RNA sequence: GUCUACGGCCAUACCACCCUGAACGCGCCCGAUCUCGUCUGAUCUCGGAAGCUAAGCAGGGUCGGGCCUGGUUAGUACUUGGAUGGGAGACCGCCUGGGAAUACCGGGUGCUGUAGGCUU
RNA sequence: UAACGCAGGUGUCCUAAGGCGAGCUCAGGGAGGACAGAAACCUCCCGUGGAGCAGAAGGGCAAAAGCUCGCUUGAUCUUG
RNA sequence: GUCUUGGGGCCGAAACGAUCUCAACCUAUUCUCAAACUUUAAAUGGGUAAGAAGCCCGGCUCGCUGGCGUGAGCCGGGCG
């Protein structure tokens, strides 16, 4: 049956009675949507630092000690 | 029809005026000041509202104004053409206008 | 009469092309695709082989574009060929091949890969392969950059191409346009091309004019006979050139002269030489009209 | 003028608007073929106007574009039928002139009882060296302003060369 | 019917001029916007009389027909028949809608 | 009144400002985009592919996905109560680099430079941009002259 | 001073004209065996160097059309916020602040990146 | 961001009107040519979109996204 | 201002030769407008950025990216 139509004017009070207007900006945003060809590689570069003990950081271990020895002479 | 759908269909035609718009304008000799000033109030009665009447400072219907106008016509910057006067500026190639006519 | 097309309004409503296309030299449709890198190759440059023919010179360049202007890695003009052993004919097909052979050699000698990636000395029927070592010498590349995109079998620009590939560059192409390609059989020939690449058709041309008429022969090749080059030495001269280009690809950039500040038409007329002179010029032309 | 300004016939164009396709046209192409020795081309319709007998893309006319030395001799025979006589309205304001001849045989064609009754249309394009610079693709430009052809500049060349005159009309 | 101009006096709608989207508009009851001695050169009549509005209102093109005549009908009796020059500086453009609701 | 649609009311949004029609100048393409930098989205009507939706004509974000011909963007578009962070994909020749952040990475360098140059003065030059101070009382020279006497002009009723 | 090849900005780069040229540097151009496309070797393609700056192009000029940037127009129009301000009403003045556009009148007429020549 | 506000369109059409590449440039106007006329066909010139792109309108476009040619089926299969 | 024009005509070639005369045109001017027109174009308004989620160096990793560059990611060190 015949009746009245709407109106929309408390849309702003309810709006801000509560309601934080930020999406919680955050470090380590998820990798959802990146190029799969690009992403496959970055899954490999991780894979060959997470695999083994002798290959990678044996180069890291030596270079750090030089970083350890070089800086101390200044003090 | 019951106002179930009421968009009007046209009739008549109207014109709008803003405060300061000029409705009607008359040219005449300088000796007919009074004939203008009261003929317009005779016209004023066929209009809604109230309209002021005054005599312009502008020579004729031209863009240009009271008694400095006769100098430029003598100075050769305006030329009479029918109901109006052309402004002769200097950006135009007047060395090809003066060469045409001093 | 009828309304003039060029009104005061027409100019107000105008829209100039891009300047280089207004002069007609650059095709901005074949540049959007032959220059621009993809966006995950962020700064890896894209190299082009700009090969242009002029009425009396052949130009070859290798470039990669930047946000401001282009960058020219190397260039090998064709009018340095009097240095090497060839004098007559620089718009020849073979001349282009002499250019495309030098441009690679000069470019590769810059980058240290001259001793490697040599290819055939002279036969063109095949592609030439590469090797890639990460962050170390190997596998040069580029793409052909024709100007106004005219491309029909036998075109001079494809003289440089066969020169480039044999020079050492690896250019993705197909032997569908080397002259001698039969248009309706679609076969590799490489023999009609071998004559074209070596200028042996011109040597045939002068042997053609010998039999028929010397009077027409003199009109055509009057400056072949100056510093006499007969047909029988034509391929011999070029065979020396391709040898000659290899040992000395380097360029020395002859030094320039010293300016005495010459001008022969008229000075660069600035505001004052415009403002004061023309404010005179009226006051002068004004004076004539009040004096007559 | 000097050697770089000598006027020449850039081209000469001939056509026959036979009106209706079929056989009368495909006979007409012979007439041009007998004249210039080049295979002609058929021009179809741009529009359809039924008050002529034409249809859209109906092959209406055959035209040709002779050139160089071949053109000049065709003009020598072509002008002779008009006995080297023209008028001042035959020279366009853009430096071209033209005319026509009512019968094909008058040029040097041999009449045959199988041949129909055909005329054809003449039109001469003057030009000066450098007029090709408006057609080049690699870099183009205008033709010029003092190197163009005025109305008179066409007539005074024609008058001296073929000895003819122009009868005012 | 009458449709007295009290209804369409204020300016209470967006401009709705005669265009391709509004067909069937009649012709305005005013057609001759200039009358008098129209050929008069600008040297002739240097006394330009104006009428100026003072309310941001709408003037019906019915009125402009009768205002033009009324002021013209006087000047003819005063100056002569080629002694003045009248220009209506207003044109009726904005068509106005009506609705019959019985 | 009207209804939904992908490009409704974008008669002027994507209208190629009215003295520039034709191929997009090629300094748009060599501009290299990288993860984590700020772009401002601006629609263009010459492209028609990957155009940002009309709602995003002006909102700015940072590119997290760089592809061959396009760069994904994190944008802040608000539905009623929730300012979402919506990922979209646009072609490069719509968006352009933002000069907002670069006006900050410019002053980061100098502030650390001045501080490191002032490690030998022993004082701390002041932090960023105290707001605009009051006008710092001074004198005004007026010797030899006199101020003009301003006054209102009379009423002149023009036409 | 300038040119050639590739370009960035895309008219202060355009358009109408008129004047002068800094190795054929660019072009005009002489021909059609071969490559190649045409009704036509005009275009496209190919082979050259007898001439030519007349044309393209470059530089300059027009109290030029245009174009860019200024000035007046104007603190006008318009407007955020306030009043128990005026007015029957159309509308208007005020306080607080922000603030334009034609007419008209001046100035300006390309900057430049890489590679390569010329001192005419 | 609404009303039985406004001016309109759709339930289809395409083996090409899809995909490339090449070569051209349109609408409109002027001056010239046998029949030929305002209105066929031939040539030159001017021509910043004034044409066309299936249709409603808006947007877009001139060495194209328009016109004409040559080859083809990316109008195919599968994940997100 | 002069091309097709007329209407009144004059001559009897013919009168847009001329001349009266209106006229469709073209040229510069002028009066007034636009929600579905627009070169210009505000007020109010909409995102962003305002530091440790940073500034900076040294090293390592790749089945993608290739001039020798790499882009991404990992370690380590000084300034909050």
């Amino acid at each position: 049956a015949k009746s009245k139509n709407h109106t929309t004017h408390n849309q702003s009070r309810k709006w801000h009675r509560n309601g934080i207007k930020k999406p919680r900006s955050q470090r380590y945003e998820s990798l959802k949507g990146v190029d799969p060809k690009f992403l496959r590689n970055m899954r490999f570069a991780k894979k060959h630092n997470k695999k083994g003990l002798k290959k990678m950081q044996a180069n890291n271990a030596k270079a750090m000690a030089a970083r350890a020895e070089a800086i101390k002479a200044l003090v | 029809t019951g106002m179930r759908g009421a968009f009007g269909k046209p009739q008549g035609t109207v014109a709008r005026v803003h405060i300061g718009q000029v409705i009607m304008s008359i040219r005449t000799k300088l000796q007919n000041k009074e004939h203008v000033v009261e003929a317009l109030r005779r016209a004023k009665f066929k209009f809604p509202g109230r309209q002021k009447i005054h005599i312009s400072k502008k020579w004729g219907f031209t863009k240009f104004n009271a008694d400095e106008f006769e100098d430029m016509v003598a100075e050769k910057r305006l030329i009479p053409d029918g109901c109006g006067v052309k402004y002769i500026p200097n950006r135009g190639p007047l060395d090809k206008w003066r060469a045409l006519h001093s | 009469f009828v309304k003039v097309v060029k009104n005061k309004a027409y100019f107000k409503r105008y829209q100039v092309k891009f300047r280089r296309r207004r002069e007609g030299k650059t095709d901005y449709y074949a540049r959007k695709r032959l220059v621009i890198q993809d966006k995950n190759k962020y700064n890896t440059p894209k190299y082009r082989m700009i090969v242009r023919v002029t009425n009396r010179d052949i130009i070859c360049q290798i470039a990669y574009a930047r946000i401001e202007g282009d960058m020219i890695v190397c260039a090998a003009y064709a009018h340095e060929l009097p240095k090497y052993g060839v004098k007559v004919g620089l718009t020849n097909y073979a001349a282009a091949y002499c250019t495309g052979l030098l441009l690679a050699r000069r470019l590769l000698n810059r980058f240290g890969m001259d001793k490697i990636y040599e290819g055939q000395v002279e036969v063109t029927g095949d592609e030439y392969n590469v090797e890639s070592i990460d962050g170390q010498p190997g596998a040069f590349t580029c793409y052909l950059d024709a100007g106004l995109a005219r491309t029909t079998t036998g075109n001079k620009v494809f003289g440089a191409l066969k020169g480039a590939v044999d020079g050492g560059l690896s250019i993705p192409h197909s032997t569908k346009r080397f002259p001698g390609y039969d248009s309706e059989s679609k076969e590799f020939n490489a023999e009609v091309h071998r004559k074209h690449i070596m200028g042996q058709n011109v040597a045939d041309y002068m042997r053609y004019l010998m039999e028929e008429d010397e009077d027409a022969y003199k009109k055509q090749f009057s400056q072949y006979i100056k510093n006499n080059v007969t047909p029988d030495m034509m391929e011999e001269m070029y065979k020396k050139a391709h040898a000659a280009i290899r040992e000395n690809p380097v360029y020395e950039k002859k030094p320039k002269r010293e300016v005495k500040k010459k001008r022969w038409n008229r000075p660069k007329m600035s505001l004052a030489q415009k403002k004061d002179r023309v404010a005179q010029k009226k006051a002068s032309f004004l004076r004539a009209q009040e004096r007559a | 003028e000097n050697p770089m300004r000598e006027l020449r016939i850039r081209k000469l164009c001939l056509n026959i608007c036979v009106g209706e396709s079929g056989d009368r046209l495909t006979r007409a192409a012979k007439v041009l073929e007998q004249l210039t020795g080049q295979t002609p081309v058929f021009s179809k319709a741009r529009y359809t106007v039924r008050s002529f007998g034409i249809r859209r893309n109906e092959k209406i006319a055959v035209h040709c574009t002779v050139r160089g030395a071949k053109a000049e001799e065709i003009l020598e025979k072509g002008l002779k039928v008009r006995e080297y006589e023209l008028r001042k309205n035959n020279f366009s304001d853009t430096g071209n002139f033209g005319f026509g001849i009512q019968e094909h045989i008058d040029l040097g064609i041999k009449y045959d009882p199988s041949i129909g009754i055909y005329g054809l249309d003449f039109y001469v394009v003057l030009g000066r060296p450098g007029f090709s610079i408006a057609d080049k693709k690699r870099r183009t430009g205008c033709i010029g302003a003092k190197h163009r052809i005025s109305k008179e500049e066409a007539m005074r060349w024609f008058q001296q060369k073929y000895d003819g005159i122009i009868l005012p009309g | 019917g009458r449709r007295p101009a009290r209804c369409y006096r204020y300016c209470k709608n967006k401009p709705y001029p005669k265009s391709r989207f509004c067909r069937g508009v009649p012709d305005a009851k005013i057609r001759i916007f200039d009358l008098g001695r129209k050929k008069a050169k600008v040297d002739e009549f240097p006394l330009c009389g104006h009428m100026v509005s003072d309310e941001y209102e709408q003037l019906s093109s019915e009125a402009l027909e009768a205002a033009r005549i009324c002021a013209n009908k006087y000047m003819v009796k005063s100056c002569g028949k080629d002694g003045f020059h009248i220009r209506v500086r207003l044109h009726p453009f904005h068509v106005i809608r009506i609705n019959k609701m019985l | 009144t009207n209804t939904k649609g992908k490009r409704r009311g974008t008669r002027y949004m994507f209208s190629r400002p009215f003295r520039k029609h034709g191929v997009v100048p090629l300094a748009t393409y060599m501009r290299i985009y990288k993860k984590g930098d700020i772009v401002d989205i601006k629609g263009m009507g010459t492209v028609q592919k990957g155009m940002p939706h009309k709602c995003y004509h002006g909102k700015t974000g940072r590119v997290y996905n760089v592809t061959q011909h396009a760069v994904g963007i994190v944008v802040n578009k608000q539905v009623k109560g929730k300012i979402l962070a919506k990922r979209i994909n646009v072609r490069i020749e719509h968006i352009k680099h933002s000069k907002s952040r670069d006006s900050f990475l410019k002053r980061v360098k100098e502030n650390d430079q001045k501080k490191k140059e002032a490690k030998e003065k022993g004082t701390w030059v002041q932090l960023k941009r105290q707001p605009a101070p009051p006008r710092e009382a001074h004198f005004v020279r007026t010797n030899g002259k006199e101020p003009e006497l301003l006054e209102p002009i009379p009423y002149e009723f023009m036409a």
